[PDB]
């Protein structure tokens, strides 16, 4: 099985630097995480606005390391200024969905969202993401097994990030062949790595498209949060998201 | 649109 080439390396050192240097924390951040209290971010009686008000405040800065991430990369870098933007906004909650999901903890049941937030399927589903908040726990759970690190992680995100069939995209093809170039790399470090799971690469994949389906379910959740939450109570950045 | 986004990432 096929190992990173050269040019594989050093593409993997510069996504996995990138990932690092723009992952809340970082190392501490199981140190640095406060439970939120159980009060918060229970059933009503719809949306649980305290909970609620909890996740706005800490969406801003979640989807600006996605950015930061973004602009460390080369390839996007290159881009026209408007694929930029429609690659940033389709892939936002994706990226954020995983980097909550290998912060999974067994031990409290809990997802570390912002580095810092640590939260209970209930109240991230209390909080507004409905169903998703099972989607994404449900992942944490099954990355366990996975043994993910950063550089995986990173590639994973990479992949999302240079996604070619976002509408209104001007350079697919060069992003299908940015995307490919990722998914070679990432294939043969999977084939280095000799994780003790079968059919790993096939399983990756596939939890790629859980990723995708995470995504596009953030927009039906926004939504439905607007029947009862007006715009304003979102932060502008992440109505930019779905606009 | 995307004012704050086009932001972020030009500068
Ligand atoms: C899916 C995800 N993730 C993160 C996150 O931090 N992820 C991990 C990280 O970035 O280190 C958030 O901070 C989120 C905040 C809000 C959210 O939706 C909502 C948006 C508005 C209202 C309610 C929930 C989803 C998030």
């Amino acid at each position: 099985k096929p190992e990173p080439t050269d040019e594989e390396w050093e593409l993997i050192k510069t996504v996995t630097e990138a990932h690092v240097a723009t992952n809340a924390q970082g190392s501490h951040w199981k140190q640095k995480r406060k439970f939120l209290p159980e009060d918060i971010g229970q059933a009503p009686i719809k949306v649980d606005l305290e909970a609620f008000s909890h996740f706005t405040k800490i969406i801003t800065p979640a989807i600006t390391r996605v950015v930061d991430f973004a602009k460390k990369l080369p390839m996007f870098c290159e881009l026209p200024c408007e694929d930029q933007i429609i690659l940033l906004k389709g892939c936002c909650m994706e990226i954020m969905s995983l980097r909550a999901a290998v912060r999974y903890d067994p031990e409290s049941e809990t997802l570390t969202l912002n580095g810092e937030m640590a939260v209970t399927r209930g109240q991230l589903k209390n909080g507004g993401l409905g169903v998703v908040s099972d989607a994404i726990f449900d992942l944490g759970m099954s990355l366990s097994s996975f043994n993910l690190d950063d550089t995986e992680v990173a590639l994973l995100q990479a992949v999302l990030l240079m996604s070619s069939d976002r509408p209104g995209l001007a350079c697919v093809e060069r992003i299908e062949k940015y995307q490919d170039s990722f998914l070679l790399a990432f294939e043969h470090y999977i084939n280095y790595r000799k994780h003790h799971v079968t059919h790993f690469w096939p399983k990756l994949l596939m939890k790629v498209t859980d990723l995708r389906m995470i995504g596009a379910c953030h927009a039906s959740r926004f939504l439905h949060m607007k029947v009862e939450c007006p715009t304003e109570l979102f932060p502008p950045l992440f109505l930019e998201v779905f606009e | 649109e995307n004012a704050l986004l086009r932001y972020l990432l030009d500068k």
